[PDB]
């Protein structure tokens, strides 16, 4: 019943989360198959999967089997259908899976089982033509990224404690559990290296497994979350992913073709910036598209040219040196817009 | 029967991209000034067919003889 | 020449607008506003907000004396096409098509919903057949009018109104036409097929 406890007025989140994540140590199979049928019904579907489906059928099958019973009325589903109804789902959706992840990451993530099922299936309906599938995969997707860089976070977190707990024993070289304290550290700091490992690794299989395939979509919304969600995370954790290697992406999505995108990335560019004080990294890459910004100020669209010319006064704010004098004339040409 | 709406492929050429690399124009425009003198922004402010057919050709700038002029129109 | 060229047009579009609250003292006593109307097209971009906001002013004021000048414009229109192009006509020439093309952008302020389209339209097709035999043939034949293209206009309102009065126009009609008029249909008589098709 869970789509509709998502949707009908749930009195608080953590509640059910704890709730679920005991049941789920009480029984895997019976809440994995409510998380399938979550992550179906999320879409709108009241079709469901069998048990013997569930455990027996290849993923493929399964997910025609509920487009059979996908029972859908128009190509309309309910990521385009109107109403506030929809968003709030959409906001007690994210939230529920935020809270639920990040409450779990000790035991369930570790399992070597979930990540596999819930990857597989969600290629699978994210590689599937049907679009209502495609599209709350991707939102669900970004949502588990995100929530798995809170993961990344608190791994590294942790190792920082576990390094500190190491230098102060470093310093205690003298005392019979010193040893002991030390060889529990170093087990300590190894298997959360090891954990991070994974984590990264899992990153990279969702990255290459949906990313690439999403930053290209027909969908300009669906390229325009993708870019959101690289935004937030290079924003909640600068310190891994503030480089060339993840910034070429970005560079290749400012060359979309619709407004709506271009609003997006703008907003996502503007807030990431501002962050620091003092620029981490990303020089090579604003010598790389700063004419093309500020050539972008032009904007058929009003709000676009706002966040331009914002991104241009973070340019100012960072350096001084980057600005020519051809683009102080141009903007103080456009200080008398009709807008 | 089935009135959902099918979609073929999801893939795009990646030559329009290309094109867009090579030409931009078609998210850029020229920028509009607003008018530059004083003539035409006080015709503007007087301007449309509302204005310009509510109040006399020649002003009055005491709007005691506006209340004369202003009462007989229908 | 800038500054004098946008301060000569604004000084004219003052004088119009003048000119326009005189339109509504015509909607009260005054006529002969024709040839105001006529220049809609040709002086379109300079005029075209005050000759539109001209005949909505009076249409909701009167409709009886707003199909008076619509009809005199008209007039205006195919006197002055006609002394243009004399004998020939020249339907195949632009200009006239053009001129019908005046008369769809006149119909589409029309709305059915309206009593005095019922009524002023049925009086327009009227006055339309009276100016289609205004005058008389001097020669080959008696029959054929002179001054006959404004029946291609006419025909161009029929498609609006009504089914049941297509008998009673019919009714007045048959006082201008006649029985082998009906039934000859030739190339120089299509506007009257198209009337017929058209009742």
């Amino acid at each position: 019943t869970l789509f509709e406890v998502v949707k009908l007025g749930k009195s608080a989140m953590q509640s059910v989360v704890d709730d679920w994540i005991e049941s789920y140590k009480q029984d895997r199979d019976i809440a994995l198959l409510d998380l399938i049928n979550f992550f179906i019904q999320c879409s709108g579907c009241r079709g469901t999967v069998r048990i013997e489906m569930f455990r027996n059928m290849q993923n493929a099958e399964i997910i025609r089997k509920m487009t059979e019973e996908f029972d859908e009325d128009s190509g309309d589903y309910p990521l385009t259908m109107p109403g506030p109804q929809w968003k709030k789902f959409r906001s007690n959706f994210c939230e529920f899976i935020g809270v639920l992840i990040r409450q779990c990451q000790y035991s369930i993530i570790y399992d070597e089982y979930m990540m596999d099922t819930v990857i597989s299936l969600l290629t699978g309906l994210s590689d599937s033509q049907v679009r209502a599938f495609r599209h709350t995969s991707t939102l669900a997707a970004m949502k588990l990224m995100t929530a798995l860089v809170n993961v990344a976070l608190n791994l590294s977190i942790h190792q920082d404690n576990t390094q500190r707990q190491y230098e102060a024993e470093r310093n205690k070289m003298i005392g019979k559990r010193a040893n002991e304290r030390l060889e529990l550290l170093l087990q300590k700091r190894k298997e959360l290296q090891e954990n991070q490992d994974e984590i990264e690794n899992m990153m990279n299989s969702i990255f290459k497994g949906i990313f690439v395939h999403r930053y290209r979509d027909a969908i300009a919304e669906i390229r325009a979350i993708c870019i959101e969600e690289i935004g937030v995370w290079m924003k909640m954790y600068s310190d891994a992913f503030l480089n060339d290697s993840y910034l070429k992406y970005v560079g290749w999505t400012l060359h979309d073709r619709q407004g709506e995108v271009r609003l997006k990335c703008l907003k996502a560019l503007q807030s990431l910036y501002t962050n620091r004080e003092l620029f981490p990294k990303l020089e090579l890459f604003t010598n790389r598209f700063k004419d093309r910004i500020v050539s972008m100020t032009l904007d058929k669209e009003y709000d676009v040219a706002v966040e331009a010319i914002r991104l241009v006064t973070l340019i100012l704010h960072g350096s001084e040196e980057a600005l020519s004098n051809e683009d102080c004339e141009n903007v103080y040409h456009l200080v008398y817009s009709a807008h | 029967k089935r009135k959902l709406i099918v979609d073929s492929v999801k893939e795009l050429d990646s030559k329009t991209i290309r094109a867009q690399l090579s030409d931009y124009s078609d998210i850029v425009t020229t920028l509009d000034l607003a008018p530059p003198t004083k003539k035409l922004m006080m015709w503007k402010e007087t301007g449309g067919v509302e204005k310009l057919f509510s109040l006399p050709a020649q002003p009055l700038w005491n709007n005691r003889l506006l209340k004369l002029f202003t009462r007989c129109l229908t | 020449d800038e500054a004098n060229k946008i301060e000569a047009l604004h000084k004219r579009r003052n004088l119009l607008a003048a000119f326009s609250k005189l339109i509504i003292y015509d909607i009260v006593d005054m006529h002969a506003a024709a040839d105001i109307f006529k220049h809609y097209m040709k002086y379109y971009n300079d005029y075209g907000d005050i000759i539109k906001e001209t005949l909505s002013k009076t249409r909701q004021i009167d409709k009886i004396q707003c199909a008076k000048t619509l009809i005199l414009s008209l007039q205006q229109l195919f006197n002055e096409l006609v002394q243009e192009q004399g004998p020939n006509l020249d339907r195949t020439s632009a200009h006239v098509s053009g001129i019908k093309e005046l008369a769809r952008r006149f119909a589409l302020t029309f709305g059915l919903d309206q009593i005095k389209t019922r009524e002023a339209v049925a009086t327009l097709h009227k006055d339309g057949i009276e100016f289609a035999f205004k005058y008389q043939n001097q020669k080959g034949q008696e029959y054929p009018p002179p001054n006959l293209a404004f029946l291609e206009v006419l025909s161009e309102f029929s498609s609006k109104l009504l089914r049941q009065d297509k008998k009673t126009v019919h009714s007045y009609l048959e006082k201008f036409l006649t029985e082998q008029m009906m039934e000859r249909r030739e190339d120089v008589w299509l506007p009257l097929i198209s009337y017929r098709n058209s009742l």
